[PDB]
Parts: C-alpha cells; structure tokens; sequence
C-alpha cells in the first residue's frame, strides 16, 4: 500500500471526502432528532391544502421514540400528534408573517410572553416519589444558609417600587436543594401566590424582594395553586408564564420600539 | 411556517426600534428593524466578497476557487485612511458592512428576547463573539495604526494571516493570555461533552428502563470526580468558560503587537528573573 | 401513502414522462450539439 | 428651571456616569498626547533623538 | 401543466424562482466579468 | 413496467419533484464549473473565435 | 375536497396563463439580450 | 398583472424590493469604482 | 380569501400606483443609463 | 403616493429613513476619501 | 392599514414632500458647490 | 431464490427506493471523480481528440 | 408488517425489471468504455 | 413642527440625539487624526 | 406628555440646538482659518 | 418624578451641579492655557 | 444456525451488514489503488 | 421478537444470498488471480 | 463450561466480540502489510 | 455639599476612592520607572 490512491488522489484526500459523507448523515440525523418537537409545522400551506401537505421540511420526521417516566408517570412518545390550540389573540394585519395582538387584558390573555403550554396535572417527583417543589414548611429538613438572608419576612416590590406583599414561605427544589418559588401574600387581597426566583431580584440591605415583570396590582391574578403543599408541573408553566408576559405587557412602553 | 406551539408566541411588539413598520415574520425569521437592515448589509457584504472575488488579487491570480478567495485588507501604507477599492477599500466596506449585519444581528436577538419573555443572555454571549471580531478587525488595527492589520476575508487566507501574526512572536504558544484561552477553550469542550453525554445518559437510558432523574445526575458525577455542579449551574458554566476563552483570546491577540513587540517566551522573564532565584 | 388517490397517480405520471421525455430531448440535442462543437472522445 | 433632567434621570447614574466618561475620556486623551512623539511628554523635557550617521537607519527596508 | 400549481404552491414557486434566477443573473455577470475575455467594463 | 405509475403511491411527488430539481439544479451547475474550470472546455478563456 | 395546494381549477388556469405569459416575456427579453450578445462578442 | 398583489403582500415585497434594489444599485456602483476605465473619482 | 389578505380593488389600486412609481423610476433609469453610454460607452 | 403611509407608518419610516440617509451619507464620504483625486484633507 | 385615514395621510405627506424638497434643494446646492469645486464628468 | 420478495415485507419499500437512488448517484459520482483524477481515464484533459 | 404480501410480490417485479433495464444499460456503457479505453 | 415631542419621547430622543452626536464628533475627528494633512498632533 | 410640556422641551431644545449651532459654526471658521480644507 | 424626587432637591442639586462644572470647567481652561504656552498645537 | 435470528433483528441485521460490506469493498479497492502493482488505473 | 417458523425460512434465503453472494465473490478472485496474482 | 450464557446476555456478547474480533483482524492484516517482509501487495 | 453622601455611600466610596488613588499610584510610578527620564533607579 501507498498514500498516492491515484497520481492526483491520496489517502488523506479520501479521508476527507469520507468525513463529509458521515458529517452529512450526522447532519441529517441531527436535524431528524431536532424535529420531534413541533413538526409538522403550522403553515399556510398546510391550511390551504386542507391538511393533505403537512410540512415537515428536510430531513422528514423520525419514528416516533419513547420516554418510559418514573414512578408509573406514564409513558410519552417524543415526535407525538398534538391537538391543534385556539390562540387568545387576532392578526394584526392579513398578510402571513403579520404578529397577533392579545385579546382582552393581555397580562390575563395567555398569549405572547404570557403564553404557556399545558404541561401535565402532575408534581415533578424526587427519586423517592415525593414532590418535588416544596414549601419550607413541608420540607422540614431543608433551611437558608447562615451566611445568607431568609426571605422570610421580606416586602415583595412591584415594578412600579409599590408594595406587592410580603413572603411567607420559600418553595425549594429537594432534589436539587434551591429556592424556585417565593410564596408571597398580596397586600392587597391577603391570597397566597407564587412568585418565581428568576422573576425575583433581592435586596439584602433593604429586606425587599424587587419583581420587574408586573406592578404590585398585577399580583393579585398570579394563577393559584389547586393544593396549599405542592405545585404540578402545569401550575409551574402557568404561574411562570403569567409574571413574563408582564415583561411585554405590564407598561405600555414596555411594548416599544425606544424611538 | 411555524412549530406546532408556535402562533401563540407570535406577538406584536418588543422592537427596539421601528415599532410596527417591520414587525413581521418571513418563514421562520423574525425580521423587525434590525432584521432588514441586517439582511441588507449580509446581502451588501457578500456580494462585495463575490465582487471581490470576480477581480481577484489580479486578473492572473484571480480565482473562485471557495479555499483560494481572499479579500485582502490596506497595505499599511494607508494607515488608517481609506483605501482604494482595489487595493483594500473593498475590505473595509466589507468589514463595514460586517459589522453592521453583526450588530443587527445582535439586536434582533434583543427584540424577540422582548417579544418572548426571556433574558437577555443569548445577545450578550453573542456581544462576547462580536467584541472578539472587534478587536481583530478594528481595534486592534487602530492600536497599531493601520487597517492593514487586520485579517483578510478568505477561507484559506485568513489562516495565513493567523500564522504569520503568531510567528511576528516567534513563538505565539508563550502568549499569557493565550494560554488562558485555550485553557478555557479546551476546558469548555470538555464541559460540554460532559453535558451532553450527562443529559443524554439519562433521557436515553439503558434498554428496560425509565427515565432518569436529577437525582441521578448528582450523583454520576459525584461518583466519578465527587463533585456535581447541578442542573442549572452547569449552564452557567458554560456559558462562563466560553465567554472567558473569547475575552482571554480577544486579550491575547490585543496584548501581541499594540501592547507587547517581543518574542512571547520572552514576557517570562519577569518569573525568571525574580530575585528568589 | 402519499395523500394521493389513484387516479393522480396515473395522471401525474403521465405528465412527469412527458416533461422527463421532454427534458431529455433538449438535453440530447445539446450534447449533439456540445459533440459538433468539441467532441470529448 | 434646567432641574428637569434631574426628573427624568437619577442623580446617582448620571454622577457615575459622568465619572466614567469623563475618566474614560481622560485618559483616551492623554493617551492620544502619548500617542504622538510631539506630546509625549514621557521622553523629557530635554529630549533629543539619536543621530543616525554613515548610512544607518533605524528601521530595516519595508515595502 | 396548469395542474403543477395544484401540487406546488404557487407562491413558494415564485419566491424560489424569482431568487434562482436573480442568484443565476449575478452568478453568470460575474462569471463574465471574471473574465478578461468578456469584461465589459475593461475599457 | 406498465405498473410503473404505482411509484406515486408510495413515494410523495412533491418531495421527490423538488429533490430532482434541486438535484438537477446544483448537477448541471457543477458540470458547467467542472468545464469551466478545464483549460480544454472553458469555452470564455478558449480565445475562439 | 381541495388540492394539494387549495386552488380550484380555474384558479390553477388563471395563475398558469399569466405565469406562461409572464415566462414568455421573461424569455423573449432574454433572447434578444443574447442575440445582442452574441453579436457584441461571439463567444463560441 | 394585478393579482400579484393577492399572491406577494405589498408591505413586506416592497421592503425585500426596495433593499434589494439599493443593494443592487450598490453593488454596480462599487463595480464600477472598482473598474478603472469607469471610475469616475479617478480624476 | 387572497394569500396576503388583499381583495381584489385593493390590489388593482395598489398595482397602479406600484406601476407608475415604478414607471417613473425606469424612465430615470433609462435617462441615467443614456446620460452614462454618452459620458462613456461600454459595449 | 400619500397613500403610502396608510402601508408604513410615518413616524416609524422617519427613523428608519433618518438611519438609511445618515449611513448612505456616511458611505459617499468614506468612498470620496479613499479617491484621492477626491480626497479634501490632503 | 396603519390607521392613517387618509386625510391624516395626505396631512403627513404635505409635511412629507415639503421637507423633502427642502431636503433635496440644500443637496443641489452642496452638489453644484462640489461640481464647481472639483467636477467629476 | 423462490421468495426473494419477502425483502419488502420487513423494510418500507419507499425508503428503499430513494436510499437506492441515494447510493447509486454518490457511488457514479465518486467513480466519476476517480477516473477524473488519473492521468489515463480522464476525458476533459487528455486532449482526446 | 406495513407491505401485504401481494404487493410484496409486484413490487420486486417492477424492482427487478427496473433494476434488469439499470444493469442492462450499466453492462453497455462498460462494453462502450472498454472499447473506448480497457483498463486491465 | 412642535407636537413632535408627543411622537417622540424627550428623554430618550435626547439620549439617541447626544449618542449619535457623540460617535459623530468621534468619527470626524478619528478622520482628522487619520489624516496626515489635518493631524494637529503631529509637528 | 402634555402640550404643556411639549412647549417648554421645544422652547429649550431649541434654543440649546441653536446654542450648539453657533458654536459649531465658530469652530468651523477657526479651522478654516487654522487650515482651509477646500 | 420618575427618579422619586420632589422639587426641593432637584433645584439644590442643579445648582451643586453647576458650582462643581464652572470649578472642573475652570481647572480645564487654566490646564489648557498653560498647555498652550507649554507647547501649542495649532 | 437457523435459530439464530431471534436475538439479532433481520432487518437491522442486513442494513448493519450490507453497510459493512460495502466500506469494506471500498476499503480493500482504495488499498489496491494505493499499490502500484495493483493500481489499475494507470499506465 | 421474530418467531421460530419466519425464523427458518429467513436463513434459508440468508443462506441461499450469502451462497450467491460467496459464489460471484470466488469468481472474481478468480479472475483476479488470473489477471495478477499476489500471492 | 455449560454455565457460561446464563449471565452474558447472548446478543451484548456476540456483538462486543463480532467487533473486538473485526478490529484483531484489521489490526493484523494492516501490521503485516506495514511489514516489508510480509507484504503481499508489494509486487514480490 | 454635604448631601453627596445621601446619594453615595461613606463607607463603599471611601474603599473606592482609597482603592481608585492606590492603583492610580501604582501605575503613574510604574509609567515613570518605565521612562528612561524619570527613572530614579538607574544611576
Ligand atoms: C464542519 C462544520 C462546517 C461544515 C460546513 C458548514 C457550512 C456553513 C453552514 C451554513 C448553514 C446555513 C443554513 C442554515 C439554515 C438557513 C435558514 C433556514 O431557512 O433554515 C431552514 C432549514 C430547513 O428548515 P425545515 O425545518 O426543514 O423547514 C420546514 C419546511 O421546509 C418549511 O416549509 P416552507 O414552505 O417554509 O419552505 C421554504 C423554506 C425552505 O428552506 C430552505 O430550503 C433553506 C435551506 C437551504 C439549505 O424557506 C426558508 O426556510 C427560508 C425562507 C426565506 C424567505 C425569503 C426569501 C428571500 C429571497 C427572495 C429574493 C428575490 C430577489 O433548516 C436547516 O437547513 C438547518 C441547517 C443546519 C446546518 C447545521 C450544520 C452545520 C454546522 C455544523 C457544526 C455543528 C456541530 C455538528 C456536530
Ligand atoms: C500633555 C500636557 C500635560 C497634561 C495636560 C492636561 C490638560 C489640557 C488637562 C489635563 C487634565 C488632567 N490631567 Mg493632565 N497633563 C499631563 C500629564 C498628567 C499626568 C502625568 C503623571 O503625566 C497625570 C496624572 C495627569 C492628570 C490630570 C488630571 C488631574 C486631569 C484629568 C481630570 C479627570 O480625569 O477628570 C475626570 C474624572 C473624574 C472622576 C471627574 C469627576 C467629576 C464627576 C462628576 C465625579 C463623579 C464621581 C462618581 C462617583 C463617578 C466616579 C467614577 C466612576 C466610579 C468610574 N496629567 C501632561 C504633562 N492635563 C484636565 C483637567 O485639568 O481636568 C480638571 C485637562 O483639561
Ligand atoms: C469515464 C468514461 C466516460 C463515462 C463512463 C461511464 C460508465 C462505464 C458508466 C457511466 C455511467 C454514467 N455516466 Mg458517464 N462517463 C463519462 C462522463 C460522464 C459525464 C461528463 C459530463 O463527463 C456525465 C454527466 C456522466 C454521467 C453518467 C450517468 C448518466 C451515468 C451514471 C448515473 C448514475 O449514477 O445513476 C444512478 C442513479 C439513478 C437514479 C439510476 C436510476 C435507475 C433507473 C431505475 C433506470 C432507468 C433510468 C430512469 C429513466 C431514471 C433516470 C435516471 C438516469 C440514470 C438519468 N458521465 C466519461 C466520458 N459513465 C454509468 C451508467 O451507464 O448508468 C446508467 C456507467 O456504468
Ligand atoms: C460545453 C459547454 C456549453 C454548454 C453545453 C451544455 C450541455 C450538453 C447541456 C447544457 C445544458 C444547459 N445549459 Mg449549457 N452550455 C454552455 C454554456 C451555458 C451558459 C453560459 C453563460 O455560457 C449558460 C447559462 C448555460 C445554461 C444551460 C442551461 C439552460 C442548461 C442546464 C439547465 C439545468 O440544469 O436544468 C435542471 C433543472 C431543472 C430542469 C429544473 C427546472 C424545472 C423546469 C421549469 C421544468 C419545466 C417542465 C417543462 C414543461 C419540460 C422540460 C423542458 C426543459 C426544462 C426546458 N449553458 C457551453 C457553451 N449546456 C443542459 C440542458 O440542455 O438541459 C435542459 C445540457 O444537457
Ligand atoms: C455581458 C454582456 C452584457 C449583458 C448580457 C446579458 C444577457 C445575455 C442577459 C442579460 C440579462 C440581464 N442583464 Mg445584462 N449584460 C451586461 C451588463 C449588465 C449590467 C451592467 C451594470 O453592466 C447590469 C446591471 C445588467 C443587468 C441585467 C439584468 C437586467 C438582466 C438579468 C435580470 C435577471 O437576472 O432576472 C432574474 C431575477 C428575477 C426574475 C427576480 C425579479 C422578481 C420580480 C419582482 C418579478 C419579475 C418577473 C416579471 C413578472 C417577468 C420578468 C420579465 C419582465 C417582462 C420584465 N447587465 C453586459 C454588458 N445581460 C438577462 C436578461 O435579459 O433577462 C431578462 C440576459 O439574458
Ligand atoms: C481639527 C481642528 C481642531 C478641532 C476642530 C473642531 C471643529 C470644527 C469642531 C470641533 C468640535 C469639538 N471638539 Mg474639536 N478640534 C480639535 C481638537 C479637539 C480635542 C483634542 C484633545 O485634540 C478635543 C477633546 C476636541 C473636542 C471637541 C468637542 C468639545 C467638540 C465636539 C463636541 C461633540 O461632539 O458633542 C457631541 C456629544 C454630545 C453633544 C453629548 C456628549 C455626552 C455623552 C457622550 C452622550 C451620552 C448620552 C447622554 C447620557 C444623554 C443624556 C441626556 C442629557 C442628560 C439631557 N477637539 C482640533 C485641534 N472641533 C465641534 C464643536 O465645536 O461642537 C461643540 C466642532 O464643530
Ligand atoms: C483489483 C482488480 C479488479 C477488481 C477486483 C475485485 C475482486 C476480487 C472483487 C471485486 C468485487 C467488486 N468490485 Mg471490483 N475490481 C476492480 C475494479 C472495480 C471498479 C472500478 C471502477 O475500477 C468498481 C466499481 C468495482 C466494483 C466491484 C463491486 C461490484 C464488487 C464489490 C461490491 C461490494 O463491495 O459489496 C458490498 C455490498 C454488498 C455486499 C451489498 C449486497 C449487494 C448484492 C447485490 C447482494 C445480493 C445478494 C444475492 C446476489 C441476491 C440474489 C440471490 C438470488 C435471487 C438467489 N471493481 C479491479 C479492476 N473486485 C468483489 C465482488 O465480486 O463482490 C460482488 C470482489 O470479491
Ligand atoms: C462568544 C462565544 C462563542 C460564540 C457565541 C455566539 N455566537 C453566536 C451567538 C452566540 C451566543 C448568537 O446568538 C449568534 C447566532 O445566532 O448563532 C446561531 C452567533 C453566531 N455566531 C456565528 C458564527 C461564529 N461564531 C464563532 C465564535 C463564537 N460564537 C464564540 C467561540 C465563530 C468562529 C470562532 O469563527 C463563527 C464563525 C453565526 C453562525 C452567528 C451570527 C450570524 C450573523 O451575525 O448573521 C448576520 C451575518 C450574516 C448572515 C453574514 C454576514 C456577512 C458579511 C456582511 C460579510 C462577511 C464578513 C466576514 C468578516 C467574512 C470573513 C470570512 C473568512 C473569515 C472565512
Ligand atoms: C476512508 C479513507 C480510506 C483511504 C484509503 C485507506 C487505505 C490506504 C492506506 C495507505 C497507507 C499508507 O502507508 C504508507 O504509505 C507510504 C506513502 O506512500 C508508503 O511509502 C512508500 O511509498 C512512497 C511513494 O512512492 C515512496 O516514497 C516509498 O516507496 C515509500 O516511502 C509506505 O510504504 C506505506 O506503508
Ligand atoms: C475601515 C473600517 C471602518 C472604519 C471607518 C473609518 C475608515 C477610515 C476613516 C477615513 C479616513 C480617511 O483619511 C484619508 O485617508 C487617506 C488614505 O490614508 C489619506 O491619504 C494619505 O495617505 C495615503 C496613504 O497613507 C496616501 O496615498 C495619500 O497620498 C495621503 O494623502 C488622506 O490624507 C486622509 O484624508
Ligand atoms: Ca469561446
Ligand atoms: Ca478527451
């Protein structure tokens, strides 16, 4: 054997080439796995035809593969036929890739940025069954660290500087011990709502838990919780969903443009 | 067309400029302000390199040969004037125009960040990527003094360019701020297979088994280096070594020439001549 | 199943031959052409 | 009656902004002074280039 | 052949279309342009 | 065969009619670079006439 | 039930004549350009 | 030539036309301040 | 309805003022073009 | 033609025009300076 | 639609090609001024 | 062999079709680079004829 | 599993005509470039 | 015009208008810097 | 933003663009005095 | 009010604001003076 | 032998084995080429 | 996941190909031997 | 000896082998063709 | 003036400012001893 395949191809020249022959096979089945989430896509085109076009693009879809959950959860197939959702929002104009406005209030209208997918009616479990998300005064063992504040007792500030309410409990991840939720009591009506810690921005000097996304008065239509203890991964998505959509819809400059 | 939860995402609002006179979508593209303008100035730049390319270094030299094509920037003679077209002035519109599309690029990210609710970590990473290009083709030939400085545009060419600034220090590998970098950039690789393989191990467990939990996912680790970064904290680190290794790299390359003339191996002498030994 | 009924699939063929046949007409008939101006072989 | 910027931007800000600029712009000029031989006063008051005599030259032929 | 608009969308067709044959259009220019023998504007 | 017109049940015309125009598309652009790109059939650099 | 793209047949018709009509013009206007062409500079 | 309109919506067609027209106007300018025989700057 | 949302008055009477903005910015064109074979022929 | 800002919105075309006759200005002065027969600061 | 009503359109546009000609008059004055500076024709 | 189609019950004959097709066109095309690449077998610059 | 049977059966026989036509016109070009330039 | 200032916001017109002013007085001066006929650091 | 105050940030923008203007303007004639550029 | 100030302390910090400008405006023409008879750059 | 099947999937047996076959036919014929006095393709 | 009974009649027709496929294979070693032996 | 396949699943144990087995002989094959003494293809 | 330090705070500005002037130090002595005309160290 030889490097020289002929008098102008050589081995490494091979190599090369048979490397672009896998990357485009890598490349296909990667774009394969990347379409089992939301294909085949919502189009026009699909609209028109009457369903006889679903558009999948290239490559097509992949067979659907199986996600067995723990703790008899049940059992989810990753590409799945979805059921088509009605959106609380109209076009803004008649031509296709024309934005929708919200329907009603749109910090109360699902859509946009307050817009969230309905996730199963099920708490995420720990390893041994239990739930998940947590307050502070179910997961007994868990507790703050010393070097840090409690958010206990801390006043919880709208965007606007107003006072939200206070926090009466902390909802901790007992997998992963951290805070995920602040549970608030609203100044306003006195009902318990959960306030995310990505939404949550802390003040330690001032005591005060500052919330960007929405004013004080919007705290009152944060979605509550069915049971006081726990939260399911549906309710989770719904209350987060709710404080981002006032990242657009909570002031009206929020919307923009600057200028 | 969109992904089946898509439409209830499609929001009107959250530019930065221009309001509604382009917020819309084309197929999957959000356009917006910083959409066209971007577009225009990708569509401008990469017609100048093909330009470029049609007029070649020479006409004897001239190929489109995708290795071979090279834009070349100013002799330093220019300074930092303008150049004419065929000698290095296509290469600065094109730089120009690459920072346009570059920076609009980054702003469109911020708009559909604001359309969808979510921090703006993604533009300001990518802010990192364009403060390294930055450095290269602008400010680093600023310090220097001439746009010549900068790297020509070409797939092969540039790599020339690479080589012979490395060896300007005659031995680049010295480079503090280098070292720094790669180990960042190796360290980030190394990071993200672990990432990888972790998230995938998991959902994809063996044959007759349920998916894993994040309780699995401490432990491996755990088991292996006795140290688990969690969930969400390997993201962070992530996102920080790659960062880090585009800053020290931006760094490195801004220290070998406007700050640092000598050899690399050189800068060591400072350790060297310590008077502990 | 491609959505099609059968009766589009004898339709379609029909007309794919006929713009195949079509295609490869003006593709002989340039090789012709390409043979008479610089033969290759 | 100018206290009005003072209504639409907060002191605080505007103090470390105007800090940072003006230190920024600061040292961006006394650097350009550096820059140029004529205002480089790092080189001394009574500062004299060498002379170059019988063919030498400072810097090797360029292009 | 007015029936390849009831399998192709006509206004797909158009956008990939009309942007071949203005890719087509710059690509054959600038391969002339490339050139010596066919630059037009060498002089 | 006769039975030839089945393959448009089984594969989707559109799909396969797109791919063979991309297909010839990119193929007849190659070749012309390929001849192009030969001192023999570059027929612009061929000084003829 | 509609087509694979929701245009009926006359629909289909009177998209295909001003299509052919507008390819006819497209290609006459490209046969004179090379006629032109070829008489600027003949290139085989 | 009416229908167009009904296919190509007016607002983002004329926002892809008129970019890509002074792109285009552009590109020849900058072709022609390349070619030394039609730069017009050249004095 | 129509792809864009456009009926069809308001498409012809968008059409018409596309054609004569479009009319009135060959005919520029045209002069430009024979102001530039007057300063300088190409072919 | 004053239909058009019943399609683009004048307050909104204004920045955007402002930005495109500032960058188009910017453009003819950097190619005018890289002309040396055209060049004013020479 | 953009919500101009036609007559604030025809409003606006006054304004429009108004300034625009004001624009483009100080543009003719600047081109003849360079023209009688350095010609390029 | 009295049951060689028992292939097609096992594998979906559509993917077959465009796999084969898929195959065959790489497969002519790296031959046809090949015998480009030798001296011997190439018919763009051996100046025959 | 998908395929029955009877259509297992004509689909080989448009398969191996199809496939039959392929070599055929595969075995002429080999005949025509061993004429044109034999390799062994 | 007057009302414009209800189009456009006051403050942050301003912070665009010193912004743009800012890089604008930069630039001109970078090109004067460039310049070796106009560089009033040199000798 | 009232009409109100619209008059008042007219009356200073105004007056601070000309005050900027005419200073502009001074400088110009000193540098084309210092070195005239066409 | 924006800033979560009254009208008392804005007017108090103008004029500090002023008083701090003339002194550092006032060390600036006195630097530049002096630079200029050190070594005039025009 | 025969039995063997029930562990070992028919059909992804074939396209496993088949795509073996295939690099390893590629393989064996490059190591030819790569041999001068095996390389058919020249002189 | 594949029975006994579509178990016996797949190695047969497993056999029968890789026979087919053994036999061209020995030819065409054959042939080569014949055009330049290696060994 | 009979008591072997009762833990080492049938089809995980012939796949690892079938591929360690592959690679034994590649591996042997290309050391002797890298070996002038043994070299078949080499002409002598 | 006194009000300053209602807006910053007494004891992070001191750390700053005690903090700024020490680097600010640093680095005035380092330029020098880097100047060969200022350098005191030499002779
Ligand atoms: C080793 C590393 C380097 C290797 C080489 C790398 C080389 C550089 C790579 C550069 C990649 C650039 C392309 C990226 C995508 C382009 C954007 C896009 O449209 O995507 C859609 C495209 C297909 O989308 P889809 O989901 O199938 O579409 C669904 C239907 O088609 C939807 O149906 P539809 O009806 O919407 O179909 C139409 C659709 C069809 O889309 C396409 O055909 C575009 C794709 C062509 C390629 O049209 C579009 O998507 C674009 C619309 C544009 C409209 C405006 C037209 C203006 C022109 C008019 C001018 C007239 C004057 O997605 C991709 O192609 C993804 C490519 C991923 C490449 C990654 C591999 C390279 C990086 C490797 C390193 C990573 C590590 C690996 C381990
Ligand atoms: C080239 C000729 C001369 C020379 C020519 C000039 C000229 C001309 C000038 C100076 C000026 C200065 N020169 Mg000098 N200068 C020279 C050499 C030197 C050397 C040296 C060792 O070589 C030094 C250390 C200096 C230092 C100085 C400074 C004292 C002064 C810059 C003021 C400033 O930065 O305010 C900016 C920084 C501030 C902090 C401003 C404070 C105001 C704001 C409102 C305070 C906000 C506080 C808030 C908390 C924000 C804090 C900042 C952020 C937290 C980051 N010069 C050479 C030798 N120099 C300028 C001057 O006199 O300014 C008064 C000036 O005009
Ligand atoms: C090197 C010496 C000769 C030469 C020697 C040979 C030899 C020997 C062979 C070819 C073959 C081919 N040559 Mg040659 N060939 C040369 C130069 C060229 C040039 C060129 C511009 O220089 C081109 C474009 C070609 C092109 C071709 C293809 C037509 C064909 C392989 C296509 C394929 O992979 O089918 C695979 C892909 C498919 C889709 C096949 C489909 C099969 C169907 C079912 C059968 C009926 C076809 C049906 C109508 C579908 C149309 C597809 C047609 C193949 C177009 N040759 C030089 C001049 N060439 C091969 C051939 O004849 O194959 C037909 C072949 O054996
Ligand atoms: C030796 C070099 C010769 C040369 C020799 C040849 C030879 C030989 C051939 C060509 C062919 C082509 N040449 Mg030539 N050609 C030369 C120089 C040129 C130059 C140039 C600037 O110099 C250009 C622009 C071209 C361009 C072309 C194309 C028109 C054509 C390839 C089309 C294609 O790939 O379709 C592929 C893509 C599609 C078909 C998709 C389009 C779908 C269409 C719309 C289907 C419509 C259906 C319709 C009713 C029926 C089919 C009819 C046909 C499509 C017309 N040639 C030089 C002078 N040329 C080929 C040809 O004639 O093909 C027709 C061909 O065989
Ligand atoms: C080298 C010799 C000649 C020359 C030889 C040729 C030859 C030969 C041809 C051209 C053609 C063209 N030349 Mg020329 N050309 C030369 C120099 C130039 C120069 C220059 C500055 O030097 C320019 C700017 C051009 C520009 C052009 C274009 C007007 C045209 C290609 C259009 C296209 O690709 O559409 C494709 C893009 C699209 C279709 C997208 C547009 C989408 C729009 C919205 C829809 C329009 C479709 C419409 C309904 C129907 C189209 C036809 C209509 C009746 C107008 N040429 C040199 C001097 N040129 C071609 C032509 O005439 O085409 C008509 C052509 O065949
Ligand atoms: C080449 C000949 C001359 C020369 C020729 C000229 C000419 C001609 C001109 C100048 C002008 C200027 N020259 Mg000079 N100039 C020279 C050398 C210098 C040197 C130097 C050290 O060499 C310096 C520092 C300067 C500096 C200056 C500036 C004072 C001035 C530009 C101001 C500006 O752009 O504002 C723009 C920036 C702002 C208005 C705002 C800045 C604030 C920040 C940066 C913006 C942030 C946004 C902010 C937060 C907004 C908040 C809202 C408000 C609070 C309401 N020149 C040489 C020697 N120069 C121009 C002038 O006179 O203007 C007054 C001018 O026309
Ligand atoms: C070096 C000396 C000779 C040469 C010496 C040899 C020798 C020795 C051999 C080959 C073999 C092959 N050669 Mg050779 N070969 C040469 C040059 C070439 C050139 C070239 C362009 O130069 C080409 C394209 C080929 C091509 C080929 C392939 C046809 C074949 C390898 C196929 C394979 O890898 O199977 C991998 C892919 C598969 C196995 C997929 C399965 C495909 C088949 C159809 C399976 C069907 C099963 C069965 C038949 C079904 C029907 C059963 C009945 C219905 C009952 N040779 C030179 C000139 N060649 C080998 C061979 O003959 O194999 C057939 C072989 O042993
Ligand atoms: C900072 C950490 C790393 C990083 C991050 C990063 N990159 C990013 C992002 C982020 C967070 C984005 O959000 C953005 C994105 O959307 O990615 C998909 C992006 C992106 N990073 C990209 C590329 C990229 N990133 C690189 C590097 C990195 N990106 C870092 C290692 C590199 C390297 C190392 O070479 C490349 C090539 C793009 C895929 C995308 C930005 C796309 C974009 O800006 O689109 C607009 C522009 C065009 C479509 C074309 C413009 C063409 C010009 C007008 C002309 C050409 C000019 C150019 C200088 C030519 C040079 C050619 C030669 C060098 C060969
Ligand atoms: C997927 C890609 C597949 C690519 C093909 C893989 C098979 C090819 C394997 C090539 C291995 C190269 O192996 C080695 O090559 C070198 C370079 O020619 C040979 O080197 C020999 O040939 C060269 C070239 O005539 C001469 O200088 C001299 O006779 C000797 O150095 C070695 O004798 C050989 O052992
Ligand atoms: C380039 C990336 C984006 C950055 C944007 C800024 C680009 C450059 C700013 C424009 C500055 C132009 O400044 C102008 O440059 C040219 C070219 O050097 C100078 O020209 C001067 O030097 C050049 C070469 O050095 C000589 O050929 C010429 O004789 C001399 O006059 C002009 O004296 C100057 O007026
Ligand atoms: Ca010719
Ligand atoms: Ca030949």
């Amino acid at each position: 054997m030889s490097a020289a395949i002929t008098e102008y191809m050589d081995v490494a020249q091979l190599t090369i080439w048979a490397f672009w022959f896998f990357f485009a096979g890598l490349i296909i089945y990667l774009r394969r796995e990347d379409k089992r989430e939301g294909y085949p896509l919502d189009s026009d085109r699909t609209e028109r035809s009457g369903g006889r076009v679903k558009v999948v693009g290239f490559p097509d879809l992949a067979e659907p593969k199986t996600f067995v959950l723990p703790h008899n959860a049940g059992t989810v197939m990753a590409p799945r036929v979805e059921a088509p959702t009605s959106i609380n929002a109209t076009p803004v104009a008649p031509f296709p890739g024309a934005p929708f406005e919200p329907n009603g209030d749109p910090m109360l209208s699902g859509f946009g940025p307050s817009a969230s997918p309905d996730r199963a009616k099920h708490c995420d479990l720990t390893f041994e069954g239990l739930p998940k998300i947590v307050p502070l005064r179910v997961a007994t063992d868990f507790s703050i660290a010393e070097r840090d504040p409690d958010p206990r007792g801390m006043t919880v500030v709208g965007l606007d500087g107003e006072v939200a309410g206070t926090v009466s409990d902390v909802w901790v991840d007992r997998s992963e011990p951290q805070i995920r939720y602040l549970e608030v009591k609203v100044a306003a009506g006195g009902k318990n709502v959960l306030l995310p810690i990505g939404f949550s921005r802390f003040d330690k000097k001032a005591r005060k838990v500052k919330v960007a996304a929405i004013k004080a008065a919007h705290f009152a239509n944060v979605p509550t919780l069915a049971k006081p203890d726990q939260i399911t991964l549906y309710e989770e998505d719904k209350v987060c969903a709710y404080y981002a959509g006032g990242k657009l819809y909570a002031t009206a400059e929020r919307a923009g443009p600057l200028l | 067309a969109m992904l089946s939860f898509e439409r209830k995402y499609r929001v009107r609002g959250g530019t930065l400029i221009g309001g509604d006179l382009f917020d819309f979508w084309v197929g999957p593209f959000y356009v917006g302000f910083f959409g066209v303008a971007g577009f225009f100035f990708a569509l401008l730049g990469v017609l100048l390199i093909v330009w470029g390319a049609t007029i070649g270094p020479n006409a004897e030299l001239q190929t489109y040969n995708i290795w071979q094509i090279s834009i070349a920037p100013p002799d330093l003679s220019y300074g930092l004037g303008m150049a004419p077209m065929t000698e290095g002035g296509l290469w600065q519109i094109i730089t120009i125009c690459a920072i346009g599309a570059f920076v609009s690029w980054a702003l469109r990210e911020v708009e559909i960040c604001r359309k969808l609710g979510i921090g703006f970590h993604i533009p300001f990473a990518f802010a990192f990527a364009i403060g390294a290009y930055l450095v290269l083709v602008v400010v680093r030939p600023i310090l220097m003094g001439a746009w010549g400085h900068g790297f020509p545009y070409g797939i092969l060419s540039h790599l020339d360019w690479v080589s012979n600034v490395g060896y300007q220090f005659l031995h680049f590998h010295y480079n503090p701020a280098h070292m720094l970098a790669i180990t960042f950039f190796f360290t980030n690789c190394l990071a993200l297979s672990m990432h990888g393989s972790l998230i995938l191990s998991v959902t994809n467990p063996q044959k007759g088994e349920e998916v894993k939990t994040s309780e699995h996912e401490n432990t491996f680790f755990r088991d292996i280096v006795g140290y688990s970064i969690g969930a969400l904290a390997i993201h962070r680190l992530g996102l920080f070594l790659a960062l880090s290794a585009v800053f020290w790299s931006a760094v490195c390359i801004v220290i070998s020439g406007p700050f640092w003339t000598r050899g690399w191996p050189e800068w060591w002498n400072w350790w060297l001549e310590l008077p502990l030994w | 199943m491609t959505g099609l009924t059968e009766e589009e699939a004898k339709e379609f063929h029909g007309i794919f031959t006929q713009s195949m046949t079509m295609f490869f007409g003006i593709v002989i008939i340039a090789h012709i052409l390409a043979w008479l101006w610089r033969p290759w072989l | 009656q100018l206290y009005k910027i003072w209504l639409a931007f907060d002191p605080r800000m505007a103090l470390i902004g105007l800090g940072a600029f003006l230190f920024a712009l600061a040292l961006f000029i006394h650097y350009m002074l550096l820059r140029s031989p004529e205002f480089d006063w790092l080189l001394g008051p009574d500062y004299a280039p060498v002379t170059l005599s019988a063919g030498m030259s400072a810097l090797p032929a360029g292009r | 052949m007015h029936k390849i608009w009831q399998i192709f969308d006509p206004r797909r067709t158009l956008v990939a279309l009309f942007g071949f044959l203005f890719v087509l259009g710059l690509l054959i220019h600038f391969i002339l342009l490339s050139s010596p023998a066919f630059n037009w504007l060498s002089g | 065969s006769p039975d030839l017109w089945k393959i448009w049940l089984l594969v989707d015309p559109r799909r396969i009619l797109i791919a063979v125009f991309a297909f010839l598309t990119v193929l007849g652009l190659a070749i012309h670079m390929i001849l192009l790109s030969t001192a023999e059939f570059n027929w612009l650099e061929d000084g003829v006439p | 039930n509609s087509s694979m793209t929701g245009l009926t047949e006359q629909e289909a018709q009177e998209f295909h004549g001003i299509f052919v009509q507008s390819m006819t013009a497209f290609f006459g206007i490209v046969v004179i350009a090379h006629i032109l062409a070829w008489l600027w500079r003949p290139w085989l």
